[PDB]
């Protein structure tokens, strides 16, 4: 559009039981794609993974199965996700209507 | 000093190798066996002599 | 334990289209969003 | 920007700009799951009879 | 032309479930995943009323009828809500939820 | 000057598993994390334990509610220390805060 | 959450030079740094200024001291701004506050 | 006992349970029964 990049998204994921847009109906952002964010990982709160020292990490898978007479594994994961920016004016958001 | 050669060769009994105190072994110590990133061998927990068992 | 998250963004930034002539209302053949474009963006502390 | 100082008075000491320190520190997520390898019994809808 | 395969997945947890075997004074036919009480005054077994408070001591495994003398159950672990059969008496869900309070059963 | 004791924090005192599962609560007031509970008689639902009514402290809560949490969590199973306990005033008998949780896999030590 | 934010602690606020006197004191409270303090009409020890005596608060305190302080340090020349030096809330009137210093080395912008 | 080191000194043991809250955990097993075969070679007097 001459200097700034349009674009349109349509992104959804699921709750507990239905589907939705990640967005409402109508927001427009000005933002700046050469602003940098923050993919900041916490450490995983787990003395497995301290075992071997993988406090910072972005995923964790673990497996294990319960002893005794029932036998049944699982699968596990752990992370701290902490998505930040860097300054919170270079965006603007509007609720259009 | 009262031979040419003051080097000695000792064999020793693999059950004289193992983890110290007999602790969990890790990543890096594998049954008294101490491994470096690379995995080559770095130091060896050896025990001294197990007779008497006392 | 419910915890929070406030950047400090101000308010400015989250504006919305409340008022008698957000979009709508307005004539679909003659008005131009441009100055609300501009109207919005000047704001931005920077490039968009 | 400059706004009047005159060369008679001294003046005023403009003060130093400072920050503003913000903290989010907690993080955390855990999706557990299960496979209760009793399941295993009965066909999947994959696997063809 | 249409039947689901839907995920038998009777556990709701973590937590082992381990069992137990008990004689049982049952008169009728329990399925599996049954709650059962003490009896107050034989100490049998029988199915979970439904109206008493806090009376259900465990959860019925394998399916059994009058005729099984002994009865093996659920003794520890954590279900789901939905899967465990309920004893019509019992009509609100609070009450349902809170039934095993105070013992290694409970539901979610 | 300022001197601070760091101490480390374990409410945990047995080996013995501590699982923890879920129940709907009518909870009155603020509960802090770890705290006794008993089942109402009437309401059906879980409230903070009075600390006098015996054997009618079913659990210890996992983490801090209020009144408008609807789902409370809280340990089924495990051993924890006396000291390390935010008990109702009212119950003022160590012996009757020790063995209030007997009969069930929650015990004190 | 919390915006501790920071800002450099400047209590002088043009570059006139800042002296210090030292006095008896006879504060009746524990004081903070940044007090007015008057002459008592009486003992003519140092009082912490009520904020109700139109221009007879003497000094500014420079570094806290309490009743059991048997003298203390004040300012008695400079310049220093409003919001850095705590005031009586007794004293209401803005131009008034700002003129309690009038007539001597210390001076309020 | 599996592993045929019942007699020995000491026996620590360190091993992480299952379970969401998994924690490490440390045994120091022992069996000290120290004894002296000749109890009257030694006299102890109480002084006063």
């Amino acid at each position: 559009y001459g200097d700034v990049a349009i674009v349109v998204y349509s992104g959804q994921y699921v709750e507990n039981g239905v589907k939705k847009n990640f967005l409402p109906d109508n927001t427009m952002v000005l933002g700046n794609t050469q602003a940098r964010g923050l993919r900041t990982y916490g450490c995983i709160q787990d003395a497995d993974a301290q075992r071997e020292g993988i406090n910072a990490s972005a995923r964790y898978p673990k497996n294990w199965v319960t002893t005794g007479d029932p036998a049944r594994e699982f699968t596990m994961i752990q992370s701290a996700p902490l998505m930040l920016l860097a300054d919170p004016d270079e965006f603007v958001s509007v609720q259009l209507a | 000093s009262s031979r040419l050669f003051r080097t000695q060769f000792r064999m020793v009994s693999p059950k004289r190798i193992s983890n110290p105190n007999n602790t969990g072994d890790s990543r890096n110590c594998r049954a008294g066996v101490q491994i470096n990133d690379s995995g080559a061998a770095l130091g060896y927990y050896v025990s001294e002599d197990g007779y008497p068992g006392w | 334990d419910p915890v929070e998250v406030d950047m400090g963004r101000s308010e400015e930034n989250n504006i919305t289209q409340s008022g008698g002539t957000e979009w709508s209302k307005r004539d679909k053949s003659t008005y131009d969003p441009t100055d609300d474009i501009e109207a919005y963006a000047l704001n931005a502390s920077g490039v968009v | 920007m400059a706004l009047y100082v005159s060369p008679i008075v001294s003046g005023e000491v403009i003060r130093s700009r400072g920050g503003s320190t913000s903290e989010f520190t907690p993080g955390y997520v855990k999706p557990k799951h299960e496979v209760n390898p009793q399941m295993t019994l009965r066909r999947l809808p994959d696997e063809d009879p | 032309s249409k039947e689901t395969f839907t995920h038998y997945q009777p556990q709701g947890n973590s937590d082992p479930a381990h069992t137990a075997t008990a004689p049982g004074g049952l008169s009728a036919k329990a399925p599996a995943m049954t709650p059962l009480m003490l009896d107050t005054s034989s100490r049998k077994l029988v199915a979970w009323d439904g109206t008493t408070d806090g009376a259900a001591v465990g959860i019925l495994a394998v399916a059994a009828d009058q005729t099984s003398t002994t009865l093996t159950f659920y003794k520890s672990g954590t279900f789901r809500y939905e899967d465990v059969l309920w004893p019509e008496a019992a009509s609100d869900e609070t009450k349902k939820r809170t039934a095993f309070a105070g013992t290694a059963i409970s539901i979610v």
